[PDB]
Parts: C-alpha cells; structure tokens; sequence
C-alpha cells in the first residue's frame, strides 16, 4: 500500500491544536509558577530584611 | 494591593546604599512570609514605609531618597537586634 506521509504543514497544525489543549496550557502555567517560586526563595535569601504592611 | 512585602539588602562595605531585592503583593505575601521564616530573614511590619516603597521602589535599584530616612530606622533596628542576639 501507498505510504502515509505527514507534510510539514500537518505536523505544525497537529502541534498548534495540542498547544490549545486545556491540560497542556495548565502544565505551562504550572511550570511558570515553579520558576516564580524558585525566584521568590532566591530573592528572600539575598535580603537583609522584609518590610510588610 | 491588600498585602505588601518588600525585600531590602544592606551589607556595610558591600552595598554603598541599601538595595530593593523584591516586591510582592497579596497572595504571594503569605509565601514570602513562610520562606523568610525558613531562611532566617527578619520580617518587620512598617505599614507607612511598605506602602511608600510599593509606589516608588524599583527592584534591584537603591532605596529611593524619599524613603531612606524611614529605611535607616529599620536598618539601625536590625543592626541593634543582631548585636543583642549575639548575647
Ligand atoms: C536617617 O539617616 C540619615 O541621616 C540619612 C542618610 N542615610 C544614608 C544611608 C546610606 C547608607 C546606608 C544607610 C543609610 S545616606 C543619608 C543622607
Ligand atoms: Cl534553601
Ligand atoms: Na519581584
């Protein structure tokens, strides 16, 4: 039988559809939150004092 | 904001003037509080100064002149607590 072939365009379209997935968007946000948490710990360690209201 | 937490760095002979290290508001303030307790970084309630630094202060810049007098009191308090804790 004739061999199936995914065009470069089909691959981009399938991937953009995947990026639109709620689970996949949620994991991106989760990753950003983990970098913000890491940065928060480093910011605090670099400080002499914290002033709060 | 409702809640404010602002980090200040000042080490004599290292920083010529005090530096703003972070600015957090609201939900992030309880997290900042936990990490500061865990890391042994003092957290002081100074409502006028925290409110003033919220408006004017820029992260990784020096404390602005408009807040240096109020900041110097906090820094002199922190130095007194440090020297006294050594006893
Ligand atoms: C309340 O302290 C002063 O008399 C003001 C002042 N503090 C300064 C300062 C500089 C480095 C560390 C802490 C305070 S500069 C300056 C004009
Ligand atoms: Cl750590
Ligand atoms: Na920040």
């Amino acid at each position: 039988i004739k061999e199936l072939k995914m065009s470069k365009d089909e691959i981009k379209r399938e991937y953009k559809e995947m990026e639109g997935s709620p689970e996949i968007k949620s994991k991106r946000r989760q990753f950003h939150q983990e970098i913000q948490s890491r940065n928060m710990r480093e910011n605090v360690k670099r400080s002499s004092v914290v002033v709060a209201n | 904001p409702t809640h404010i937490a602002i980090g200040i760095l000042y080490k004599r002979g290292e920083t010529p003037l005090p530096l703003v290290t972070f600015k957090y508001t609201d939900a992030q303030v309880q997290t900042v509080r936990k990490i500061a307790e865990e890391e042994g970084v003092p957290i002081l309630q100074r409502i006028p100064l925290a409110r003033a630094l919220y408006w004017d202060a820029l992260v990784d810049h020096y404390i602005p002149a408009e807040q240096i007098e109020a900041t110097a009191e906090v820094l002199r308090w922190l130095e007194r607590q440090n020297i006294e804790k050594q006893h």
